[PDB]
């Protein structure tokens, strides 16, 4: 419920799921593969 | 015929008219007719679109809004003490709408008027001024207002055993609320009310007293109390009644009321000392008849 | 539930809102309506009809002696006979029009008015006389050569026994006021005047004294706005018996 | 080509061959009132050749202690030929003007004039608590000159008043001005003795300095009315 | 033309120009236009793609906007006592929209604006302080807010007749509740209200007393009274009216106001004794034409 | 019933909240709108009008001495002739302009500006002069040769008597700040200088002092945001005639 | 907006623009013309 | 959301971007190009 | 008018409600997002940084 | 009446034409030269600035 007419005095937008956990994980030049020897 | 008039007539354009047999400003007074003459036949107008609305004018407008119809106050306070029996915190009004001239004289423009009422309560409460008056706020209090109709029983006390009401429409509201507010139904015997009657109300021929009073106009009895006992201290309670009509039909118009209102039972006049609003001079006078009294001093 | 909140002007009560309110006698049944003559729809079917006009306004004249403007057989030719001021708000020959008593509950008009004059002298009299409407700006004309300038009607008594001067709806604005200053621009409306234009002329045996009646009205272009409480009546007390309704 | 301009009106033509342009105030050029917006009914009288030209009024000497002239721009003409006569006549008065300033000099002279037209100019007074009497602000023809210009006489500021239409003479390029005015009101017409729609204003922003030439440097105001027409005729009042 | 500017104009990519006869930063400030140079061609540019908004500045934006148009304070108690035989516990206000600079100023940036006037009615009460200044709470009164046109009867004391209102609008709010609020319409007798009227209000010529008086601002009074009956102890009624313009229609910008206003009813200066705002000096001074006030000490 | 709840914030009054409210007029007609030359949609179409600086802003000079430049012969090459503070918070030449009076209603601004200067000299009168904007960082540039580093257009006065120095906006933000604190990273804006290119060259019976005016405007990409109340204007007592409405 | 089971109950009907300014200003058996010669 | 009768009770109508600066900065008679030497 | 009561919890002002609230600044126009690194949608993204 | 405003300039001729306003078709060349015939009015030059 928005009766309002400005769009930022609208509700909390708490559904943004996406996620990327590799920025800061593995933020490498060279992708690191599994099991195999890092460097 | 009958017209459906959002705006105002236009003006249309018009000419140097010089014809035999054609008298438009001339008219006849004594055949009950008004006069006919236009503006575009008694001088050279331009054409005008004219936009200028009429529904500010309309009869449900001009009447549908709320007027001061009652207004009484009477002292809350314990009654008992002394010689009185009787515990009275409360009040009994017979239902009249001619005892505010203001709502009257614009009722009285028509003969029949055909409306539902809009009821709007409006108490309002002081603190008495005697002795020992410390002021400490206004209590919140809750009243109740029953509709009594003709023939049913009346309370004569706060206390009464009339206020319960299971036939009788009662509202139960406060102080603090805001104003309480009902409709009554157009509840006429007949199918208008009418604002003048002329003739008796009984069948029998008494000398005086039934003169104006309409038999259809026993609309019954409004009746105030408040529901809380009395506090150790006294208060004064004031409630203004408002009515608005709404749905309202009216017909028969008649000449505005000039005199001062004399009573609520008929329509006896005196007027004033001395013009204007006098039984002989309802204008105020001028020096004479070649007098502008207001005029332009080039 | 629904999350809601409460606006400025809540629980106001306001005596010209416009709402539906609880019904106090539920399943009541209303008298079936019956045809009645003479409904009216709108306040300007009202204005519209003529209504006399106190033009002898004066003292000494009493009662019906102030809707009736005595005509008499001149010694002096252009004569100056009477004069109606064109205003509605302040006291005035208008001031007794049916006309008048509408529009003075309200603040704002516009449109054009019209004036009718009815000759009530006898049938062997004879006269002509013309009616001007003089247009805001100045002062009342009080000679005739001054006063044709103007919006006139020639009136020559005949068969027909009444004449219609229209006053034309010029004004600078839309609307005109209903102020109490009637030296104003918004307020002000003119002059109409009345001039012996040849004489009243009766035989030998004949009244040399007749009386014209004069009324006024709106027109089909006439409008009123701002609806006011008029000032044509007032309370100071309790009415009698209105404090007996409630014993 | 902008330079030169001719403007012809009736029996009136003025030419000029160092204009700097023409100044059409919002855009907009003069008409007659059309039906739609109309209010008063009576029949208009339009007349056109007779009205519809300019009237050069008196000339003012600039000076270098000049602060400034004004002339309120119906009131200016109502003592003026047919326009005037009209203005007498009918209560209602409607027009548009095509107002032209002249002030010619030399390549030595130098100096710069603001020509605004101010719409409701309603006069101020310094330091007094008392409105404008009639007189000072119902000069006529004559026309006022400004107390303090810098402020416009109206505790506003000149600096601001380019928002005005306007235009400037600039003694080193332009030796003329010319603003038309539209009808500027709420209302369809007005009583043209109790009003005025516009205010002509000429002010010397930058002081004239004549470098040892001709001393006597006077500026003219021609004005021609626009579209005029008049309602509620009667006798004549001034 | 006419463009729609949702968004403000893009900057575009500029390159070197050496061009004979085209002289973009070169203008005449004679022919009274602003000069039409654009950034692109007075230096060398990037494109920049600009999504600054322009609805902020929008001048329904602009003025609507609710400001303080009336505050007036009025004694709430018994003045039947003594002298006074007129109970007046109420105030008459004829309305004017000039009274107070902030609202007023941003008005004269017009000549003429035409708008509906939402109107909200903003009470306070104290109790006064005087020898049994005995704190006991503020009550709950309510108030009437009558809207009196020009021509209607004015109350001339708090239990007036003139306050049934069956024709003059009025409003019923308490203390305690919101702040009451109602629509005015755009009510002028002409097309817009005019901020400046130069001219005078009567067809009289009076040597004074109506240069700038528009004969179409007679909008008439406010009557505000207390519906209660006085109670014991006395209290101050504070009124503040807030006026916000809706629909709104704007012509003829003007100079905004430097000195300071006067007065209600002219447009009368003298401005401050020095800069700023001086009817000689509007700016403040500085040492000379070559000296920045603000200079970054490098 | 609806079964409802209030939400915090309910009954406030904010003056910019945007409701319907109760008409209490109802059933007005107002009236028709006509033509009036001059609608104002947006207010960024004033600023983006010209109007003169007060760039003699000094002591001594008095009311339109203040608006004008005098530009003399100089016995100097190369000479300093004025600069401009590029402020419009704080008090300086640009205070003057309806750029300034409007955008002091706001708090944020972008966008470029530009300022046009007019020469009012003789016909005989010739000049060269150099107009440079500065961004900001540093000093005001004192010497011509710091101050032609930055941006600026040589005006050679001719048959066209105004020339356009466009203030290009040069922002490390999207926005600026009308903050008290001029010496600020997101309020100072730079500095305009002016200084002689050549010189004022004038024949011998010429007068040797001219005069300069200065305007100045927003351009199509000026924007403002987050309106306030501007410092122009204020009250201390009620004004006259304010308490006699009462009476 | 009504919920009220009564019609009676609903707002005002400010809304019948029919007028006939004829019943009073012209109520005579022969209609007038206009321009002709009233008896 | 406007449940009153008349339109003049409705919210504001903050919604008009259209503009015309040239009124005001351009009211001339013969209208300026760009570059081209003015008069 | 539409009939209404009101709940147990009206007027309660709750710190993990969530409503639209009237917005103080009309018309308000904000700044324009430009691309930043490092944007976190979800908490758990940072508790699996070591 | 009718009039012509000359400025100085570049063009260095201005006109003013006599415009035919009489009441008769033709004219005389009478010896009266106040004869409603023969007069056909003044040309006056002034100042403008
Ligand atoms: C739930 C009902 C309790 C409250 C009852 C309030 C009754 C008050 C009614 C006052 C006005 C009633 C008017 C009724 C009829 C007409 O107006 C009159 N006959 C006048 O013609
Ligand atoms: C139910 C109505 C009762 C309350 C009435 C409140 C009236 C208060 C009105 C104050 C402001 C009215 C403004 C009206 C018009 C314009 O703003 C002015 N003419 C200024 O141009």
């Amino acid at each position: 419920i928005n009766f309002y007419k400005d769009s930022y005095a609208a509700s909390a937008s708490k559904q943004d799921f996406s996620q990327d956990p590799s920025k800061f994980t593995e933020p490498v030049a060279d992708a690191l593969k599994a099991g195999a020897p890092v460097l | 015929i009958e017209e459906v008039m959002k705006t105002v007539a236009n003006t249309v354009e018009s000419e140097i008219r010089a014809e035999l047999g054609v008298i438009p400003s001339l008219n006849a007074a004594e055949t009950g007719a008004t006069s006919n003459t236009t503006p575009e036949e008694a001088i050279q107008t331009r054409a005008v679109i004219n936009q200028h609305g009429t529904s500010e004018t309309l009869v449900e407008n001009f009447l549908g809004r709320a007027a001061l119809v009652m207004m009484k106050d009477f002292e809350y306070k314990n009654h008992v003490t002394g010689t009185q029996k009787v515990q009275q915190n409360f009040f009994k009004w017979t239902i009249n709408t001619r005892s505010y001239v203001q709502l009257r004289r614009k009722f009285e423009l028509f003969t029949y008027i055909r409306f539902d009422s809009e009821i709007t309560i409006v108490p309002t409460i002081r603190l008495y001024t005697s002795t020992g008056a410390s002021y400490s706020g206004l209590p919140n209090l809750t009243l109740q207002a029953m509709f009594v109709p003709v023939g049913a029983p009346t309370p004569k006390s706060q206390d009464s055993y009339e206020w319960q009401s299971a036939c009788n429409p009662s509202v139960f509201f406060k102080i603090d609320d805001p104003p309480a507010r009902m409709t009554i139904p157009f509840m006429c015997i007949n199918s208008a009310y009418g604002m003048f009657y002329d003739g008796f109300a009984g069948f029998e021929k008494t000398a005086n007293g039934l003169y104006g009073i309409n038999p259809a106009n026993t609309m019954g009895n409004l009746c105030i109390r408040v529901v809380n006992a009395y506090q150790p201290v006294q208060y004064t309670i004031t409630i203004r009644i408002y009515l608005k009509p709404k749905h309202i039909k009216a017909w028969v118009p008649r000449p505005p009321r000039t005199m001062p209102y004399m009573s609520i039972a008929n329509t006896n006049y005196t007027g004033h000392s001395s013009a204007p609003n006098n039984v002989n001079a309802i204008v105020g006078n001028r020096t004479n008849i070649t007098t502008m009294p207001n005029d332009i001093v080039t | 539930g629904v999350p809601t909140y409460l606006l400025p002007g809540s629980s106001q009560f306001m005596t010209t809102d416009d709402h539906s309110s609880a019904p106090a006698f539920p399943d009541f049944s209303p008298t079936p309506e019956i045809h009645i003559p003479g409904r009216v729809h709108n306040m300007l079917e009202l204005v519209q009809v003529e209504s006399m006009m106190e033009i002898n306004n004066v003292a000494g004249s009493s009662g019906m002696e102030r809707l009736r403007v005595e005509i008499s057989v001149q010694t002096d030719m252009d004569a100056l006979l009477f004069n109606i001021p064109l205003d509605i708000q302040l006291d005035g020959p208008l001031r007794s029009t049916l006309l008048a008593n509408i529009a003075r509950y309200y603040t704002h008009w516009s449109g054009s008015m019209e004036m009718t004059f009815m000759f009530c002298g006898s049938f062997m009299a004879t006269g002509k006389v013309i009616l001007c409407y003089t247009p805001p700006g100045g002062s009342c004309p009080t000679d005739r050569e001054s006063a044709m300038l103007g919006t006139h009607i020639v009136w020559d008594f005949g068969l027909q026994s009444s004449i219609t001067l229209v006053i034309p709806w010029i004004s600078g604005s839309h609307f005109r006021m209903f102020n109490s200053d009637a030296k104003s621009i918004n307020a002000n409306v003119g002059y109409v005047t009345c001039f012996m234009q040849t004489n009243l002329i009766v035989p030998k045996e004949a009244a040399t004294s007749t009386y014209i009646i004069g009324f006024a009205a709106a027109k089909n272009d006439f409008s009123l706005r701002l609806m006011r409480d008029s000032p044509d009546i007032g309370q100071s007390q309790q009415l009698e018996g209105a404090t007996a309704a409630f014993q | 080509s902008d330079r030169v301009l001719q403007l012809k009106l009736g029996n009136s033509a003025i030419v000029t061959q160092e204009a700097a342009n023409m100044c059409c105030a919002y855009g907009e050029w003069p008409s007659y009132l059309p039906d739609n917006e109309a209010t008063a009914i009576d029949k208009p009288t339009q007349p056109e050749t007779s009205t519809d030209r300019f009237y050069t009024l008196k000339s003012v000497k600039w000076e270098g202690t000049s602060t400034g002239w004004w002339w309120k721009l119906p009131d200016a003409l109502n003592q003026t030929g047919m326009f005037g006569q009209n203005v007498q006549y009918h209560y209602l008065y409607r027009s548009g003007f095509l107002c032209h300033v002249q002030c010619n000099a030399t390549k030595f002279h130098q100096g710069a004039l603001l020509v605004v037209a101010i719409p409701e100019h309603q006069l101020g007074k310094y330091n007094t608590g008392t409105s404008a009497s009639f007189d000072d602000v119902m000069k006529g023809k004559t026309g006022g000159v400004f107390t303090h210009p810098y402020v416009l006489d109206d505790g506003t500021s000149l600096a601001c008043s380019l928002i005005f239409p306007h235009q400037w003479i600039n003694l080193r390029t332009n030796n003329s001005a010319t603003i038309m005015l539209p009808w500027m009101n709420c209302a369809p017409m007005d009583f043209a003795l109790r009003h005025n729609q516009w205010t002509l204003a000429i002010i010397p922003v930058v002081p004239l300095n004549t470098s040892g030439g001709t001393t006597m440097v006077p500026i003219t105001v021609s004005i021609a009315p626009m579209c005029c027409e008049f309602n509620g005729l009667r006798n004549a009042i001034t």
